[PDB]
């Protein structure tokens, strides 16, 4: 855990992240990242909600999206409220493309 | 036994013994607590038997062999411990320890930020733990209801209000409206179940006790229930569908259709329409009161009896007057009751008789009068038996006079706020949480009984012992609570004056004076332990702590022994004080002159005993001992 | 246990033992600690049958008075765990009914009712005499209960801070088979009536006033065999009328009344063979909230 | 190990005891779990019991100071533990400890006295218990699927030394049941008609059970004097009511004998065997 | 299914449907039972026979919409019921899908 | 325990002394003829001067509800006495015994009205 926490921060340092994701990895790790990237912020958020659709995870990433919608019905910063909206307008368009489960839960009340 | 030889001017009787605090030494039995015979039963049971063992003929063998001790205990629970520290760390907050006399008092604080935190903790911890009782329930419902009579919400404390008395009232009546609104969530949910479309209009009569006119819209459209729908927007409209509606159904009365047509839209256009009694053509008495809550049916009153904007009091006073006498005539609306005894029935009007057999009211209702009215009388408000089935838990009541007093509402008898006071301590005691107890306690100005009170409940719990658990206690006691350890320490000394642990009798029957019995003690038993064994530095702690001159002046014949033992071990130490040394003249004159003084003062006591004669016996021989050596230092070289 | 009817039975202040006393002229002492129990000592040397054994102040120690029929006083002291007599009386005719203490207030004192229509009052210094005053005639026939006033004297409103001396003169009430039910005054060193109430129309049985807890009003319980039960209250010393209240109205004759300690609660002794516990409700008035068999 | 140290192991093992079930005049009811015990604890006791058997019935002087020790009292100990209800390996050990102290005839008559206040086993058919039980039952079950009985014949050698010490003074009378008739019938029909239909992995155990047996018969016999007032009434006026007061013992196993008795027949099989 | 003997009870379930015996009402039920057992990583997982299978069930809950209406009572919770059996057919889909990818990756 | 009938030294000597005690004793150890005479002449002291025979010291003359015995005792003996029925010989020794009580009851009562005078 300790490597994992210096390869974080030195790679957020000097920008290989896309170099790291394309890499075999480990379920543990991968869980590890989870556990780090949920506490750390919502930018911090929208970076795993993009890793999760790098690694094609779509039902998670939803997940994080009404976590992250739920969140910004406080906060009112324009740049906030601009990049909100345009994942508003993104979750919208995925989320009922993907398989029925999620369309199951958009059949049901909210 | 038997009693039939009953003649008269007879013998005499007896009685079960008393117990601290409604403990009971009983021989008998109070529910189901004593035991039959025979140690083997077909349904798989054991029980007792100890009588007959003597005897292989019976003569009515009772005679008690075991008495048993019991404690009145309401429920079972191990998990009201929050339950009861919550509130109580409330007050912690909300009240102030007056600190006047060595014994402090503990007095409330007006902050009505309590009834709040309160109240929305209430509902936090009712959403945390899935795990709470119908009677948390209630007493949540006493707590909004407050809070609605003279508590600010939020939803007024985001908007600025207005001082018109017309505005409070609309807004007193508004937050009312979200209060059902909270209400009848699991009312809606719980009938929800119950209809459908076929129970289609009980649903709209439902939705009509709630004003739900929303939700009741939504619903009729995902059933495709246009007409419904335009009529659910009339409930509401102008006074001028009531007139529509009057006249119509003269109409309709003048045309005998309600023959033919069911009672149940009948009794939603009564709804509509305001009317809460119809008198038809037959004197048909279609009434509109089912199923509901004397709650639904004033709010049914705001919405549509009056202007539905209107204040909360004159629909009151109609409301109370519709389930009251009107002119000596049948009641017509709901008459209020506890949440308990609406379980066992309710009313919807007529009949005072059957009114005046029991039914007793709900004390929300007594609030209201009070919000109302100062006029009022009050003896009757805080009693939680009365609201709920269960005789304890005092909190209701307690905490909600607390609130009264924050709230200026000090208006009744000290004689039953102290009475609750020492009913819910000693529901405290029974738990076995006396240092809160005290926090309750202290909310008297009375500081000599009050000072009694916690002197047995500090007897009861007085642990000389050591335990981190009495750690923090003490912890708690003194350094929250505020009480001198001056009361703690008069505990541990009358606990060890049964008890006998020295360590503590000496300390503090030295810090009360108790010169006499510091003698009898200390001299009969640590002087000569100590003279035996050369351990002398306690002793020599002790007779230094006697020895304190604002002691002395209270003492008397600390000089005849105590000083004088003292005066001994000066000398012994200063002794080794010249061993340690090698030349000292100008101390050895003064061992010389001590020891001059004390070979002469040696023998004047001691010997009260055989242990006396040990002591002064041991006393004389080491004085001449010392005086032997001091000679033989003190010679020329 | 005993091997009889029992007399009455009285806790340490602990609340870890047992002192009891039977007709079997003997008294069981019994340590409970687990689901067990021990028979620490039992104690013998009574006569008659046993009627009461009395606690003192614990502000001294463990200390025991009984009374005993057959002229009897006898008043035990605990010592190196053994508990001994340190006193007797003698010299009343008539069963002495009932022995009750004193707080530590007033000291080590009790009161004692004789079936003789007299009373005595014994003051004990704690280590030295016994300080007895009779009180002939005190009823006009035997003196049925008695009760003290509970600790100190009047002044118990909000007073000055703590730590104060009230003065210590004492007050207390007993009702007896003269149909008559008394209060008496410490007065002129004397003890004299306070007051005189005939109402029971027959023959006292039992007294209780409330050891009352932060109450100005002064409640006493008091039953004879009429059926009728009548709680005498005076809400304070200003208070000179006292005033009965039916607790209820039942047909036998009611032989014992007893709060315990926070007076919240008594319980009642009647032909019933049920001993029923009452309480004033929040709101007041007399709930027969319990029942038990002895 | 001394008798400080097993005594205070007793003491502490029979407080848990009773604490684990009821107070005396009990044998089960509804209590917290008893004490583990592991198979070393029970090598040691029967070990030590053994050794203490052993010393008890060499030595008298350990005898007496044993049953004298006041701040010990075995007696009542053994009376809780017996009241207990256990794997009875160590019920009988009591048994058999007792056996050994009875040898004082004076602490015989006060074994005597104090069983039948007891009633380990079944006395008086009055209910209010559970009766009917004792050895019986724990032969019927375990004593058959070992194949070996021995605390049926120590019991057997526990009445043997009780009547041979000690002898009746009392039975009952309308307090207790008198007579031993109960336990009479009981070892007759339980063990002396069932001794031989016992399944044995050795043969050794046969031989050692009927001596058990007859030699307890054969103090009976030495024992009991015939009188001839033994021939004089059966139903005797408690205040005017004839009550039934059986014959004595030895009246009955005599005219038992006297007529046909399967007595006889196992007689002739012993016999036959030898 | 209470031992949890994965390989003989989806056998011997697999041969009594095959055998096709008893009302469809409680082949929904059996089916539903199924679930966990065709979650779980098994290669005797036919599923060709566990779609004939589900075609069987398509054709009995025709037949069982011809023959009545699922649901006669309105409530809250009937339309629950309805869309819970299609989310369970659903769910069959799926984890068929699923299946049939393990054992595709077994074939290897 | 040895199967002892009292002897008669002992009887006088520690009646003399008490004789309740013996009562409860007669009642634990089934001596119920007995106590039927000590309570036949329990009775008959009340009624004349034999407290002396009883280790008891008080003047009698007379029966009161204000004089002192084990009415309890006497009344459990009436107990076991309604129990131990199955003979007439029981019931006749009964009868007698009612006879006394009875006896005893009025002169009880004229007494007791004697006292109500007071």
């Amino acid at each position: 855990e300790e490597l994992l926490k210096h390869m974080y921060e030195m790679c957020q340092e000097m920008g290989l992240i896309e170099e790291l994701l394309k890499l075999t990895f480990t379920d543990f790790e991968q869980g590890y990242l989870h556990k780090f990237l949920q506490t750390t912020g919502v930018q911090n958020q929208e970076l795993l909600l993009v890793h999760h659709l790098q690694r094609a995870n779509y039902i998670s990433a939803l997940q994080l999206n009404q976590s992250l919608k739920t969140n910004h019905l406080n906060d009112c910063d324009r740049r906030l409220r601009e990049r909100s909206g345009a994942r508003n307008a993104i979750l919208d368009q995925y989320g009922k493309i993907l398989p029925r489960v999620q369309r199951t839960l958009a059949s049901e009340r909210a | 036994t038997l009693m039939i030889d009953m003649g008269l001017f007879m013998g005499r009787s007896f009685r079960v013994g008393w117990g601290p605090n409604w403990t009971l030494v009983h021989n008998g039995d109070k529910l189901s607590e004593r035991l039959n015979a025979e140690e083997d039963r077909d349904m798989d049971t054991i029980d007792y038997g100890f009588l007959p063992k003597p005897t292989s003929a019976k003569s009515l063998t009772e005679s008690p062999f075991k008495v048993h001790v019991e404690k009145l205990s309401l429920e079972q629970k191990t998990k009201d411990l929050q339950s009861y520290l919550l509130p109580l760390e409330i007050e912690l907050k909300n009240s102030t320890v007056d600190k006047s006399g060595p014994c402090p008092h503990f007095r409330p604080n007006p902050g009505v930020t309590a009834i709040h935190d309160y109240a929305g903790w209430v509902r936090n911890f009712s959403s945390e733990a899935a795990e709470v009782e119908a009677v948390v329930k209630q007493w949540g419902l006493t707590w909004t209801l407050c809070e609605s009579l003279w508590g600010q919400l939020k939803e007024l404390e985001a908007s600025l209000d207005e001082p018109n008395e017309y505005v409070k009232n609309l807004e007193r009546r508004k937050a009312f409206s979200h209060w059902l609104a909270q209400t009848a969530q699991e009312r809606i949910e719980e009938e929800v179940s119950l209809y459908g479309p076929e129970r289609h209009i009980e649903a709209v009569f439902s939705y009509l006790t709630g004003g739900r006119i929303s939700d009741a819209c939504r619903l009729a459209q995902k059933s495709g229930d246009h007409r419904l729908s335009l009529l659910l927007s009339q409930m509401v409209g102008s006074q001028e569908v009531r007139d529509l509606i009057t006249l119509q159904l003269v109409d309709w009365n003048k045309l005998q259709v309600d023959h033919y047509i069911q009672e149940e839209r009948l009794r939603v256009f009564c709804l509509l329409s305001g009317t809460p009694v119809w008198r038809s053509s037959d004197n048909r008495s279609i009434n509109v009161c089912s199923q509901l809550d004397w709650k639904r049916t004033l709010g049914i009153h705001l919405w549509y009896m009056l202007p539905p904007t209107a204040t909360v009091a004159q629909a009151l006073h109609m409301y109370e007057q519709a389930f009251q006498e009107q002119e000596g005539g049948e009641p017509y609306a709901c008459y209020p009751l506890p949440p308990y005894l609406e379980d066992c029935g309710f009313s919807f009007g007529d009949d005072p008789s059957a009114k005046f057999i029991s039914l007793q009211r709900d004390v929300c209702v007594h609030l209201l009068k009070l919000y109302s009215e100062r006029q009022y009388d009050l003896c009757q408000l805080l009693d939680p038996s009365s609201a709920t089935p269960d005789p304890l838990d005092y909190r209701l009541s307690w905490h909600m006079w607390m609130v009264l007093q924050a709230l200026n509402y000090t208006h009744l008898s000290g004689h039953r706020q102290g009475m609750l006071h020492a009913s819910y301590a000693a529901q405290l005691e029974n738990v076995g949480l006396w240092e809160w107890a005290i926090f309750v306690l202290l909310h008297i100005q009375d500081p000599h009984v009050r000072e009694a009170a916690v002197r047995e409940l500090l007897n009861r719990h007085c642990v000389v012992h050591d335990s981190p658990e009495s750690l923090a206690k003490e912890n708690f006691l003194i350094q929250r609570l505020c009480l001198p350890a001056q009361w703690i320490h008069k505990a541990k000394a009358v606990r060890s004056r049964r008890d006998g642990d020295k360590h503590k009798e000496a300390l503090y029957l030295l810090k009360s004076h108790q010169w006499n019995q510091c003698h009898k003690l200390v001299t009969r038993h640590l002087a000569a332990d100590a003279v035996i064994n050369e351990n002398y530095r306690y002793l020599r702690g002790f007779l230094g702590e006697l020895a304190r001159p604002e002691h002395c002046k209270h003492i008397q014949d600390w000089e005849t022994a105590g000083k004088v033992y003292l005066d001994y071990i000066s000398v012994i130490e200063m002794l080794n004080q010249i061993r340690q040394d090698e030349c000292s003249g100008g101390e050895l004159e003064k061992l010389h002159t001590k020891v001059m003084s004390l070979c002469k003062w040696v023998e004047l006591i001691q010997c009260y005993s055989a242990k006396g004669r040990l002591a002064q016996s041991e006393m004389a021989k080491r004085v001449a001992n010392i005086l032997r050596v001091v000679l033989s230092l003190q010679q020329p070289p | 246990s005993h091997e009889d009817m029992i007399h009455d039975a009285q806790m340490d202040y602990y609340g870890i033992r047992l002192a009891t006393c039977s007709s079997d002229r003997s008294v069981k002492i019994f340590d409970v600690k687990n689901g067990g129990q021990i028979l620490i000592a039992d104690l013998r040397g009574h006569d008659g049958p046993v009627w009461q054994v009395a606690w003192a102040h614990p502000m001294y120690g463990n200390i025991l008075a009984s009374c005993s029929y057959d002229r009897k006083v006898i008043i035990w002291k605990e010592e190196n765990g053994t508990w001994e007599k340190t006193y007797e009386y003698t010299g009343h005719d008539s069963s002495v009914n009932s022995v009750c203490w004193a707080p530590h207030d007033f000291g080590l004192v009790l009161a004692c009712g004789s079936s003789d229509g007299a009373i005595s009052i014994l003051t004990f210094t704690g280590d030295g005499p016994w300080e007895v005053k009779k009180i002939s005639n005190a009823h006009t026939i035997g003196c049925n209960a008695v009760s003290w006033a509970p600790s100190v004297i009047p002044g118990s409103l909000v007073d000055q801070p703590s730590s104060q001396k009230p003065n210590y003169i004492k007050r207390f009430v007993s009702g007896g088979c003269d149909n008559l039910v008394k209060i008496w005054r410490e007065e002129d060193g004397q003890w004299k009536e306070d007051q005189k109430l005939e109402a029971h129309s027959d023959w006292v049985r039992d007294v209780a006033w409330a050891p009352s807890i932060g109450l100005p009003t002064s409640t006493i319980a008091s039953c004879s065999q009429d059926g009728r039960v009548y709680i005498w209250t005076s809400d304070d010393a200003a208070t000179n009328c006292w005033t009965p209240k039916l607790l209820h109205k039942f047909n036998d004759v009611v032989w014992h009344v007893s709060w315990s300690i926070t007076a919240n609660i008594l319980a009642v002794s009647g032909g019933d063979n049920k001993v029923t516990l009452w309480k004033e409700s929040v709101d007041g008035q007399w709930a027969c909230i319990s029942d038990v068999n002895k | 190990v001394s008798w400080d140290h097993f005594f205070h192991s007793l003491m502490l093992y029979h407080e848990h005891l009773r604490r684990d079930l009821p107070n005396t005049d009990n044998i089960h009811q509804r209590h917290p779990p008893l004490r583990g015990i592991t198979q070393r604890e029970l090598d040691g006791l029967i070990a030590c019991l053994q050794l203490t058997c052993t010393i008890i019935d060499w030595s008298e002087s350990a005898r007496l100071a044993l049953c004298e020790h006041a701040q010990w009292m075995p007696v009542v100990v053994i009376l809780g533990l017996l009241q207990c209800s256990i794997p009875p390996l160590l019920k009988a050990e009591l048994l058999k400890t007792l056996a050994a102290f009875g040898k004082s005839p004076e602490i015989a008559a006060s074994l005597w006295q104090s069983l039948e206040y007891t009633q380990i086993l079944q006395t008086v058919r009055a209910t209010g218990l559970r009766q009917g039980v004792g050895i019986e039952v724990e032969l019927n079950e375990i004593e058959s699927r070992c194949e070996e009985y021995p605390l049926t014949r120590a019991f057997c050698q526990l009445i043997s030394t009780l009547v041979e010490s000690s002898f009746p003074t009392n039975l009952g009378a309308g307090l207790r049941a008198p007579g031993f008739e109960p336990y009479l019938q009981f070892l007759r029909d339980t063990v002396f008609l069932r001794y031989r239909t016992r399944a044995y992995r050795r043969a050794a155990e046969k031989w050692e059970v009927a001596e058990a047996v007859l030699d307890v018969f054969y103090k009976l016999l030495k024992d009991y004097e015939p009188q001839p007032e033994d021939f004089v009434d059966q139903y005797v006026e408690l205040q005017g009511e004839e009550r039934v007061a059986f014959k004595p013992p030895g009246f009955s196993l005599m005219h038992h004998l006297l007529n046909e008795s399967p007595m006889l027949e196992l007689c002739l099989s012993l016999m036959e065997e030898g | 299914y209470s031992q949890e003997q994965f390989s003989e009870a989806a056998s011997l379930l697999l041969s009594l449907m095959t055998a096709r015996i008893a009302p469809c009402s409680f082949w929904l039920t059996l089916l539903l039972d199924a679930l966990p057992l065709l979650e779980q990583k098994q290669v005797i997982f036919s599923a060709e026979q566990t779609y004939e299978l589900m075609r069987c069930l398509e054709d009995r809950m025709a037949a069982k919409l011809e023959s009545t209406s699922p649901d006669e009572i309105q409530k809250q919770d009937s339309s629950i019921d309805n869309t819970k059996v299609e989310m369970l057919r659903l769910a069959l889909a799926r984890n068929l899908a699923r299946a049939i990818v393990t054992e595709g990756a077994l074939q290897e | 325990s040895h199967g002892v009938p009292l002897p008669n030294w002992l009887i006088n000597r520690y009646k003399a002394m008490d004789a309740a005690e013996l009562l409860r004793l007669y009642l634990k150890y089934d001596l119920l003829e007995e106590a039927a005479e000590l309570v036949l002449e329990y009775v008959d002291a009340l009624l004349g001067k034999g407290h002396q025979y009883f280790g008891i010291q008080a003047p009698l003359s007379a029966t009161s509800q204000l004089v002192w015995f084990p009415y309890s005792a006497i009344d459990h003996l009436r107990l076991a006495l309604g129990e131990n029925e199955n003979n007439q010989h029981n019931q006749a020794i009964l009868g007698k015994l009612q006879r006394k009580m009875d006896e005893y009851f009025q002169k009880l009562k004229k007494a007791t009205d004697d006292y109500k005078k007071i």
